[PDB]
DNA sequence: TCTGATTCAACTGCTGAATCAG
DNA sequence: CTGATTCAGCAGTTGAATCAGA
């Protein structure tokens, strides 16, 4: 009551259940499973995609976030992706490529960063993470592109 | 006090700026609030309605009296303005602001005469008290020289014009201090009570500054309501910020700690074999975090939606940390993994509403989530709880 | 416009508040600045000085002209003030603040006069120009009725009293906008030039409102400049990069630097040295830009460098001890990237996403820090080969 | 020293102009370089304002006007060069060269120069800084920083054979920027100094040094630790002394640090149990030396958290070895 | 007995208009 | 053709003394 916000309080609702199966053929998905990632949190990340995209459109339409904020946020997030990618590639090389991919995914999802000095919701970071995964901007598997090409034929 | 200094009448002009600021704070969107353009203060809204004001800073004398010079001069001036051609008198909502609560039969009847017949009655009362019964007008010769011309112009003007002028005439009168009657208006806004005394005297200063810079260039002094609210919001974003949350919880006594031992989170802690002192510290952190949550929600320090976001963030971090913990230290006993998980989330921190929480708030919230079985430290914490609830 | 409104006359009273604020900003320590108490605007210091100021908002007139109601009324009023039996004029600095920069034959003589003998010649010129020659006073009857009484009171008053009043008289012209000379006073203080308006808007908001609240209670309107500066400091106490990405051709010129020597000491896909050199350039430009235009102190840069150096040292020890079961090739890149994931803020302000790695690169160009377990020994090894 | 202090004072009392101030051969030489520097194409004498803090000099002050400046220069040449047609007073060459440079230079430029030739030390500078909208506690720090920076900027020009001139708009871009760091609370400034080497060994028998030597750190690490100890203790004293920090904030910081120890020691011990206990202590030391938390949402110096850990170690509130309680007792006997 | 309205005298504010000096 | 005179008519309401009403 009688509070004040001046922060990215994204207005969104529970995503439609069918869209979870609808977005299954999406590129970020077949980036995901190829590291042995289970289907339940696959659906969770799919939902996170849905609300994250809806909130991105909401901010772009109504207007609370400058355009350069998304760009430099994603640039920093991609740099962090690559840094942790190499970190897990070296310090965890003494085991399977599958587990390397899943540990990279886990250790990357914990990252947080403010936007315009203000805190986004907890679901936003995985959403932009998988958005980068959509356009080959980030990858969880150490050789993700090769396995993506292999699975696109099978 | 010398005669060469006039503090009481300089306030008669300062009150114009104060009333301009208050009018801007009350003005609808799309309006222009002008100072000495159409009247002492004025407001022209989008629909073309013009609202005049005749500010009258009364400290000692009464400008609303029946035979007051100021009231009758103001009414004569407004009837002259209504006489002007191409004037839409319906929209011209006048006002005689007075800095103190004033009384008077004529002025009160004028103020309360919404209906044109009520206005006819009010003007009849004023004419009877100032001139006498028609048509002899036995009291006409006795009226004051200063009031004579204004009385003549008001009473002998067109009947319909005076009727409407009195219909939309008002006596909006504030408390003894209009400045303190203006700060209250800012307080009524959704503004932090600590920052009202800063927003008010930034808005007044900006209004005075802009008006001065307009009138030194001979241009008509007018502040757009859109501009005023743009400055208002831009300053509110700047100044309305709180930085550090101070916890008001107290460390519980040792005796109270054992009352919570049968709680689920204590069971989870002793499943992975934490020592007794660490368990007691956990009870203390639980109590402080719960009290902090309840208090901050109660007194508006932190919104409940902020607590929901915090809880979701803690759950997300806990699951992301548990999954990596279950594979980086897999070559150990499950109790060791539970200690690692619990301690790593113990070290973790995250701000609430972009504000740093106390050192015990996050551990206590994690214990809250453990109590509700939302999270867990042991890898098989649910199975261990089920097994231990039977033994 | 109609004659029932007086905006230009309202400026005569709003300039009271404006000049009160402008006097408060420049008030000597321990002064009480008052509005419509001793004069239009006054300032009293601890040494007993008072500075009466008859602010005039000249906009379509000339209050400092030779024959004006304003100037002579002001001088007669000050002579009346000084005629009081409890008021010495040795500390009675007067002022005739005018909104416009105006000049007059007599007001200039009064303003430039500083010594009693010069002031005597000033009054002699004033009498000669207005009353006329001393014995005849031919123009005395020509002097206007409005000015006659005031000029009579000025000239017939005590000769030494008027002499010292003219000596202490001062003409302080504005610049056409008294509100843009206040902001000039504010921007001459240690405040961000982007925030100069925000202070100036707020300060007058105090200076008006408080004074207003002090007159609405029928009390003297005096602001203690200590209180004004209390509000001022309490208000004052309550990063962006402009380094564009360098062209690829400019990147190769930095290859001979020891910075690139280290990056590849422990090797590192050259797909690196391009990004590393880019970060080097952006940080190098950002440091100089922020130092010059002014957003971060240079001592702040020194402290940031010290913090990154200590973090590099501790991270080097940690990485070596933990990952000693690896070849130096691995430990080098492990120290590297972990050091590049350090997120200290610059003087409590969050730097852009590249600033910290770039500053690490800048420090690594020197001999201080490097991302290799034994980078010092191999520095010469690669240099010889 | 005074030349670099009154220069700062004059830089504070100057509106948007170029500035300079120096300390008879001495009187004439400085104005000779002033006229040479003014004749440089970039200089604008109108905005320039000089100073010669310590009859002809009195006239130089008294002018404030091109005609009065011409009169003062006329007095000067009449006094120093004798009769104009003959110049019999020409016969000391060292000063005479500067007089030739000055009196034969541009009449308009020198005439404008003499107008700005004002004449004229720490207490008044401090008062002038105090009169600005800055906290009264920070005035000494700002004064010292400004004097140091002005000295540094003048010396770098002097070594490069360049005229000694400081622009006021170049002084305030330093001083306003410093205020943002120090006046606004967001940053803590450490007034503590690094201890000398000799005084450091006096703290060798202290308990935190014993702890670190039990962990077997190199001899430079313990010296750095002692320096952090002394500097952080000085900062603890001074921050509370001047009210820049509160005691409850110190209590909260110590609570957070103790909680950090609790997590880090257990995690290092059970995660690196296979490593030797001394290596576990070194790992714990270097891992918790990475911790940095704002003190009152206010960034501390990079050494302050290590020094807080060192004072906690001196009171045994923190420790690096897993069984350092037994190790200290064992070493106290040997 | 005092709060209050009434009649008037009265300090301040500086623009507007017709006229006039250089 | 700008600037200065001369006078004028708005505004600001308070201050001081007198009378009407409880």
């Amino acid at each position: 009551k009688i509070d004040r916000q001046m922060v990215l309080s994204s207005r969104a609702q529970a995503p439609v259940k069918e869209k979870a199966q609808e977005y299954l053929p999406d590129k970020f998905v077949q980036q995901l499973e190829i590291i042995g990632l289970p289907y339940e949190e696959i659906l969770g990340a799919i939902s996170d995609y849905l609300m994250a995209s809806f909130d991105r459109t909401d901010w772009a339409a109504r207007g609370e976030v400058d355009e350069t904020s998304f760009d430099d946020l994603d640039t920093a997030l991609q740099r962090t992706w690559k840094n942790k990618q190499r970190i897990c590639g070296l310090t965890h090389s003494e085991k399977s490529e599958q587990d390397q991919g899943k540990l990279l995914y886990f250790e990357c999802m914990q990252f947080n960063i403010p936007l315009q000095a203000m805190s986004p919701p907890s679901h936003f970071i995985p959403g932009c993470y998988h958005i980068l995964a959509d356009s080959l901007a980030v990858g969880w598997h150490p050789n993700y592109t090769t396995q993506l090409k292999n699975k696109k034929v099978a | 006090k010398r005669k060469t200094e006039v503090p009481g009448q300089a306030l008669g002009y300062s009150l114009q700026f104060t009333l301009l600021t208050h009018l801007l704070l009350q003005a609808p969107e799309g309006s222009l609030c002008s100072l000495e353009v159409l009247d002492d203060v004025a407001q022209e809204n989008n629909s073309g309605d013009i609202k005049f004001i005749q500010s009258a800073s009364a400290l000692t004398a009464n400008p609303a009296a029946d035979r007051a010079k100021s009231l009758w001069k103001t009414l004569s001036n407004w009837i002259d303005l209504a006489t002007s051609p191409d004037f839409e008198v319906e929209k011209a909502i006048f006002e005689l602001y007075v800095s103190r609560p004033v009384e008077g039969s004529i002025v009160k009847k004028f103020n309360e005469a919404k209906t044109p017949e009520d206005a006819q009655e009010a003007i009849t009362h004023a004419r009877t008290e100032l001139w006498g019964d028609s048509p002899h007008f036995t009291l006409k010769d006795g009226i004051s020289k200063e009031i004579s011309k204004y009385v003549e112009k008001v009473f002998t003007a067109d009947q319909n014009l005076l009727q409407r002028l009195i219909c939309n005439f008002q006596l909006t009168l504030g408390s003894g201090s209009p400045q303190a009657d203006l700060e209250a208006c800012v307080r009524s806004h959704p503004v932090s009570p600590s920052k009202v005394s800063d927003i008010t005297n930034y808005l007044c200063g900006k209004v005075k500054r802009h008006i001065d810079m307009l009138l030194e260039a001979e241009k008509p002094a007018v502040i757009a309501r859109d501009d005023f609210y743009t400055w208002y919001k831009a300053y509110v974003q700047k100044i309305d910020r709180q930085m550090v949350l101070s916890s008001r919880a107290q460390a519980p006594v040792k005796e109270k700690a054992q009352e919570y031992l049968p709680d689920k989170f204590v069971q989870q802690l002793e499943i992975i074999g934490l020592p007794y002192e660490e368990i007691l510290g956990a009870i203390s952190d639980y109590l402080m975090a719960s009290f902090d949550r309840t208090d901050w929600a109660a007194r508006g320090e932190v919104d409940e939606t902020s607590f929901d976001d915090l809880d979701t963030a803690l759950q997300r971090t806990w699951k992301n940390k548990q999954r990596i913990c279950g594979l980086t230290h897999s070559e150990k006993s499950e109790q060791d993994q539970g200690k690692l998980l619990y301690f790593e989330c113990m070290q973790f921190n995250i701000p609430l509403q972009a504000m740093s929480p106390p050192s015990h708030f996050i551990p206590g919230c994690y214990h809250i989530l453990a109590d509700s079985l939302a999270v867990g430290w042991h890898p098989n914490y649910t199975t261990q709880l089920k097994n231990k609830k039977v033994a």
